[PDB]
């Protein structure tokens, strides 16, 4: 019934050892890029 | 003011030959380059292409004060001549012809990314995710 | 009209299509200038304002006959015949003895 | 808050890097808490202007009514009308046409470009 | 006659167009292309 229809994600970064833990200089993914990733995956993949 | 009222005549000369060959050197006005800054400059004939044809490099302030590459232009005079009109104590104009046009850009200094050691290798990986850690690892 | 009897003086003295080319009343034209211009199919009826749709026209075609080629010009009134039946004749033209 | 406000943020699709006219990234500062504007070849980096970086899935506007300088007015086979009132300029000799394009427009409404000089006005009615 | 000034024929006629063509055929030919291609 709003003015449109939005939906807002959150990736779940649940407190504990989601936090730069245990280094593995490796990045396991950046923020930004993985926005786009399950967004590239969110279209194309999923069927409704 | 006198850009809107002014009216004056001088006389104008072509001389069949000159002490120097005239040529021009164009910057990029995006830069703004403070000529004032300029305390002294070099310039030599590039040497990658290791004469008249050599490319200009320019070092100011030092080798690496500034230093800028010079590229010539295609042509200068295949259609139409290019004079350099100069103003002289008696009013007169002195008009000198452009020998050729040299192609002036910004050169970035110390930095050496190789993309030869392992990086050309690296690429094959390259998941976009980082980039920041091989320039330390040299 | 004059420049018709020009044609005409050229049988005997000159006047060359060359000279009618020089003349510029016509050109000849691409099918990218084509694109472009505003053709007219006749002189006549185009010139009427009276049903102007159109008089934006830029040039018009020397005969409509002139898209024909060596074998559709034989036969006459192809329009009253079944088109096919022409390039057949187009193709037993060429077959026939002479 | 309500259903009758529109979504025009003036998205900025790039700004060059001072130091190399190359473009900058974006990144957070997460001991400022503030987005960030950074060069990767270089150090440049500048604060960011607003919140959003991004936008997706195009093309929902009027793109004929854009895109179409009034020059198109000087083809002859391009119809007068003899509708009259440039949107602007007192004056009939209104260009038109559809949007002939690739949305090649099931929109077969004509839309309207005066001719008339001093105007240049590309509209529909 | 030529006044300059206007056509005294506005209804020029259809058929001085084939005195037009005969013209055409006249200078140009036909097949004289093939020679232009051969010859430059
Ligand atoms: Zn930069
Ligand atoms: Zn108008």
């Amino acid at each position: 019934n709003a003015e449109k229809l939005v939906l807002r994600i959150r990736i779940m970064n649940s407190d504990e050892n989601k936090m730069q833990e245990e280094e593995e200089v490796v990045d396991k993914m950046d923020d930004d890029v993985f926005l786009r990733c399950i967004e590239s995956n969110m279209l194309t993949d999923m069927t409704l | 003011g006198p850009s809107s009222q002014n009216v004056t005549e001088y006389v104008v000369r072509v001389p069949k030959n000159t002490t120097k060959k005239y040529n021009i050197m164009a910057f990029n006005a995006a830069d703004k380059v403070n000529f004032a800054t300029w305390n002294q400059a070099r310039l030599e004939r590039d040497l990658s292409n290791k004469p008249e044809d050599q490319p200009w490099l320019l070092r100011v302030n030092g080798k690496s004060g500034r230093k800028f590459k010079g590229i010539k232009k295609g042509g200068v005079t295949e259609n139409t001549s290019y004079y350099i009109f100069t103003q002289c104590p008696d009013g007169a104009f002195e008009a000198f012809p452009v020998h050729n046009w040299y192609n002036f850009t910004p050169l970035a200094r110390h930095r050496t990314l190789t993309a030869e050691e392992a990086e050309e290798e690296w690429e094959r990986r390259n998941k976009v995710l980082n980039h920041f850690s091989i320039m330390q690892q040299r | 009209k004059r420049h018709i009897d020009q044609l005409k003086e050229r049988e005997y003295n000159n006047y060359s299509w060359q000279d009618l080319v020089a003349s510029g009343v016509v050109e000849y034209i691409d099918t990218l200038e084509e694109e472009t211009v505003m053709l007219a199919m006749t002189p006549d009826d185009l010139q009427e304002k009276e049903v102007a749709y159109c008089s934006t026209y830029t040039h018009c075609e020397i005969h409509p006959s002139m898209i024909l080629g060596v074998c559709a010009s034989i036969i006459p009134f192809p329009d009253h015949n079944q088109s096919p039946r022409n390039t057949y004749q187009s193709a037993m033209g060429k077959q026939a003895m002479g | 808050m309500e259903p009758d406000g529109t979504y025009e943020p003036g998205f900025v699709g790039i700004r060059f890097c001072q130091e190399c006219n190359n473009m900058l990234y974006p990144k957070e500062d997460k001991e400022n808490r503030i987005l960030l504007y950074a060069c990767r070849n270089c150090d440049y980096q500048q604060e960011a202007d607003n919140s959003c970086i991004y936008v997706n899935k195009i093309t929902h506007e009027v793109d004929e009514l854009t895109q179409i300088i009034a020059d198109v007015s000087q083809d002859p086979t391009l119809p007068r009308t003899e509708d009259h009132p440039c949107q602007k300029c007192g004056h009939k000799e209104a260009v038109f046409f559809q949007s002939h394009s690739a949305r090649a427009e099931d929109a077969m409404r004509l839309y309207y470009v005066c001719t008339a000089p001093h105007c240049g006005h590309r509209w529909t009615e | 006659y030529d006044e300059d000034d206007d056509e005294i024929t506005p209804d020029l006629w259809q058929e001085a167009c084939w005195i037009v063509i005969s013209s055409y055929f006249d200078e140009k030919g036909l097949v004289r292309q093939q020679l232009d291609s051969f010859d430059e």
